[PDB]
């Protein structure tokens, strides 16, 4: 169904907030593009139940971006690449 | 927003409760949904209970979508998904006209935001999202009352009431009744004139502009029981609604066809009341560009009483019906509707408060509503007594509401900063420079909470305005266009008039007191707020006081008519303005003077140089000065009830243009003074017939053109120059010293005070431009023009 | 086919999901695009005013009395710039309490003329707008 999404987080701060809440199972790369932060979740191995869960969490802070993933990778720029959320927990959480 | 219902607010807090109870420390939509059902059996909750959702069922699902535990009670607030559901609900109550937002709307809004966690909660627990939004709506919407049921009647009514239109009688038996507050004494007079069978048509004449429609609901009540005669019982009131006629019509033929249909059904004759608002359009009578002529069907109908109807007309309208006597005069018969008494105004004002409390200022302040009234008769002064009024109210009933959200305390700097953060942060992560955005992010959201905290400390500016329209404010708004800052404008009119008219203290005080008497809201408008003669020759300060009267009297410079009497003699504007021997007064009465004052009834009307016109014009004008009205221009009535009539005159010129100087002594100056302060007050009577002038409220005298007047002329010209340059964005001021160097080239005895403009051009315009071009001074910088030791010098300041 | 169908969706900072309210249907269709819309998807205009002009409107508009603002000046000014100003602020957020929930809809002459055949037909379109004007 859906296992990689391009989510628009209202700003970077939404991504942070989200990172600070269970977002495990997400390799993730965080773009800022048009000053809005898209956060590209790349779920590696989740079932339908597991995504409906996880994707919820993300989408407490996000909406599901209408911007294509090849648009992020091309016409956007990385903010935290890696496991963006995970990395954000390191350098942004208090 | 502010102004919500309980049920809503309750549903909202319950989300937060579940935040921690389920471990989702951010309240997404899953908790908002839960909130709805956790409010138990309120309209949101109940709705969800229909589709198959218990409070229980939701919180477990909710808990299954963000997991449990992840709690620590880490600032459990909403997140943007949850915020979207709220934005939608407000509109889902607006939709229903609610200036409040209840439970229903919150589920309605939830559904709207039918993606996110709420959405998944309901779609996992076997509930279609729209099936839920349905359910809330169809239980309760907006909160209101005033309803009744049971009862039906009548058969003959069928063809008519379909078309066209709502029946006035019905809504007051539906418990949707509205008084509406008039103009009560008008309602009684209708039924003599109505329950005839020979001239059974009432025709109400007032102004638009009185809220004529208020009187109409009166009729409804009396038509039911029982004032109208015994076999003239069983009356029904049907309004011939213009809106229904235009609907489904797109041609003149079609419009006529709709009127024909109404007329055909009108067989309910002599026991049917037809209400025709703005009667004139159908008759089509008068003018040089008449309206559509329904008159062919309407005239025999009116005479017959098959069209037994009520006409709602205004100040001007009546002439064009009595002209077609008698079948709209064998029908018509008049009854007096107010030129609104001040008191009638007040009650309307008060009545419309709560909906300017949707603009959230007015309701209240009381004195300020009163200000709308009291201020309107004299200050704006541009319509009729209640139209004027309400505008003053709502303008101010928004003005301050605009001033409201301008800042936090002064913590506007916070917001400015919070922006700057994003930038730094963003661009740094764009390089990444992860943590080089991070601390900037952290600083941002810190900031944000401060911003929002002190901007909703500027809820104090809500509690300020959201019931208050301010005294000073209503007045201020009245001053702005054209209570406190109109009655301070009134009381201190003289103070305001003195700052713009230099010399002619005689004149200023005379206008001031006459206008201020009228202007205290204590004189009925049915005569100018000041009638005046402004004496002295051209160039003595006359006009300038008229202008200064607009500022002081009206609260802004705006609104000044100005008509030349010299044209109404055909010998000063017979070849400078189009016409022929049988023209000129026909243009003025018939068009110019009357039309001009209809645009702004407020206006200081200046009928210049009245000596030049023969006294016959003055008789026509005399009606303006007395009555406050003229009827001209195809039967239109012009309210000079609100004007200030100012007639200027050809008076005393020789001394009253004579300058001071030394003619024999250093007391030839003080002999230009005392002499000018004598010369107006005896020269005035010679410049006109007495018949005009007596209907003038104080006889204003303006004296000479001293030496002394020269340096006042430099200060009139230089200030007009520098001000037309302000649009560029040049901030200029002239010191008196700079006006002096300009005078150096204009103290000519052989060319008068004319060279001063040219010398201003040379020393101000030319000089400022020669300083701006070099970049010595700039636009937006405040520019002081001075003379140092004899030579002009241009300095710059902020 | 294959190429066309993966042009790629490039936003401008856009956001979307659902729409409120039901009453809105008849009116906003006709006639016309709304200034409000483009600023709710980050396609908003600069607009470059005539900035001091925009503020004075909100007094005259948060009226329900002299409820109509009226801009006077050259054609030519770029008066129309001031209007998009309003759109943006009426959304977020310096406006009076019900002027946060106002909508700005444009009476576009182009839609009225399109499909017309006479002056009468043009009037018919204006009539239709007036019935729906109940908003």
């Amino acid at each position: 169904q859906k296992l990689q999404f391009v989510l628009r987080f209202g700003d970077f701060e939404d991504v942070i907030s989200l990172s600070k809440l269970n977002v495990n199972g997400s390799k993730t790369t965080l773009y800022s593009f048009e000053n809005r932060y898209y956060l590209y979740v790349d779920f590696c191995n989740m079932t339908d139940e597991e995504v409906e869960n996880q994707l919820s969490i993300l989408l407490e802070y996000a909406t599901e971006s209408s911007i294509s993933i090849h648009r992020l990778e091309e016409y956007g720029k990385l903010i935290i690449s890696e496991h963006a959320l995970e990395t954000i927990k390191k350098h942004f959480a208090s | 927003f502010g102004r919500f219902t309980e049920r809503a607010q309750k549903v909202l807090a319950l989300a937060q409760e579940e935040a921690l109870r389920l471990g989702h420390n951010n309240i997404g939509t899953e908790h908002i949904l839960l909130g709805l059902v956790r409010e138990g059996e309120g309209i949101a909750a109940k709705a969800l209970q229909a589709l198959g959702l218990g409070s229980e069922k939701i919180q477990k699902e909710v808990e299954s979508l963000i997991g449990r535990g992840q709690e620590m009670s880490q600032t459990i607030h909403y997140t943007p998904r949850a915020k979207k559901v709220i934005e939608l609900s407000m509109d889902e109550a607006r939709k229903l006209g609610h200036s409040y937002v209840g439970t229903e709307h919150i589920l309605l809004g939830l559904i709207r935001e039918g993606e996110g966690v709420a959405a998944r909660v309901l779609n996992n627990l076997g509930v279609s999202l729209n099936k839920a939004r349905q359910q809330v709506l169809q239980l309760l919407g907006s909160n209101e009352t005033g309803s009744s049921a049971a009862g039906t009647n009548s058969n003959a009514n069928t063809p008519t009431l379909d078309s066209l239109a709502r029946d006035l009688t019905a809504i007051a038996k539906e418990d949707s009744l509205d008084p509406v507050i008039g103009r009560s004494k008008e309602i009684q007079r209708v039924i003599e004139v109505l329950s005839r069978r020979t001239k059974n048509n009432p025709v109400l004449i007032g102004e638009p502009g009185v809220g004529k429609t208020a009187i109409a609901e009166g009729l409804a009540q009396q038509i039911i029981n029982n004032e109208v005669p015994e076999i003239l019982r069983d009356k029904r009131v049907m309004t011939l609604d213009m809106g229904t006629v235009v609907a489904g019509t797109k041609y003149r033929g079609e419009f006529e066809d709709r009127l024909k249909k109404v007329m055909d059904e009108i067989r309910q004759a002599g026991n049917i009341i037809l209400f025709i608002d703005a009667l004139h359009t159908l008759i089509g009578a008068g003018g040089a560009e008449g309206a559509i002529d329904a008159s062919n069907i309407l005239k025999p109908s009116l005479a017959r009483g098959e069209l037994q109807c009520i006409g709602a007309t205004t100040l001007d309208e009546y002439r064009k019906y009595i002209e077609k006597d008698a079948a709209l005069e064998r029908r018509f018969q008049p009854i007096q509707v107010d030129q609104p008494s001040v008191d009638e105004s007040i009650q309307i004002l008060q009545g419309l408060r709560d909906r300017y409390e949707a603009h959230h200022r007015v309701s209240i302040t009381d004195d300020a509503i009163e200000a709308a009234v009291k201020l309107s008769d004299r200050y704006i002064s541009d319509r009729f007594l209640p139209d004027k009024a309400i505008d003053l109210i709502d303008e101010a009933g928004s003005k301050v509401r605009l001033r409201s959200f301008t800042t936090p305390p002064n913590l506007k700097e916070l917001e400015q900063k919070l922006d700057e953060v994003r930038k730094e942060k963003d661009a740094a992560v764009q390089s990444q420079e992860f943590e080089k955005a991070a601390s900037l992010r952290d600083t941002e959201q810190r900031l944000r909470e401060q911003v929002e905290d002190t901007k909703k400390s500027w809820k104090e500016k809500q509690g300020q305005e959201n019931s208050e329209v301010t005294v000073d404010d209503i007045a201020m708004v009245v001053s702005s266009w054209t209570a406190q800052t109109e009655t301070d404008k009134l009381l201190n009119m003289e103070n305001i008039l003195h700052s713009r008219v230099i010399g002619q203290d005689e004149a200023v005080v005379a206008v001031a007191k006459a206008v201020r008497r009228a202007r205290a809201g204590l004189k009925d408008p049915k005569r100018p707020i000041g009638s005046f003669i402004f004496l002295g020759p051209t160039g003595v300060g006359k006009t300038e006081l008229a202008r200064a009267l607009a500022e002081s009297i009206f609260g802004d410079e705006e609104s000044m008519i100005r008509i030349d009497m010299s044209e109404y003699m055909e010998k000063h504007s017979t070849s400078r303005l189009v016409g022929s021997p049988p023209g000129y007064v026909g243009y003025d009465e018939g068009g110019q003077l009357t039309e001009k004052v209809r645009r702004k009834p407020y206006s200081v009307v200046l009928l210049d140089e009245i000596e030049k016109a023969h006294p016959d014009v003055f008789n026509i004008l005399l009606q303006v000065l007395e009555d406050g009205r003229l009827t001209d221009s195809k039967g239109r009535t012009v309210d000079f009830r609100n004007t200030i009539l100012i007639m200027t005159s050809n008076v005393g010129a020789s001394e009253l243009k004579r300058n001071k100087y030394v003619g024999f002594n250093v007391q030839d100056e003080t002999q230009n003074h005392k002499d000018m302060k004598d010369k107006v007050m005896g020269e005035l009577k010679r410049a006109f017939r007495p018949e005009f002038i007596n209907r003038i409220d104080e006889i204003i005298v303006f004296h000479s053109l001293e030496k002394k007047h020269l340096t006042e002329i430099v200060s009139l010209m230089s200030d007009q120059l520098t001000k037309r340059l302000k649009e560029q964005d040049l901030s200029i001021e002239l010191t008196d010293a700079a006006k002096a160097k300009v005078a150096e080239e204009g103290v000519d005895l052989e060319y008068g005070a004319r060279p001063l403009r040219r010398a201003i051009q040379k020393h101000v315009e030319d000089r400022l431009s020669e300083e701006l071009l070099r970049g010595n001074i700039h636009k937006g910088q405040h520019i002081v023009l001075d003379v140092e030791d004899g030579e002009f010098v241009v300095k710059t300041t902020a």
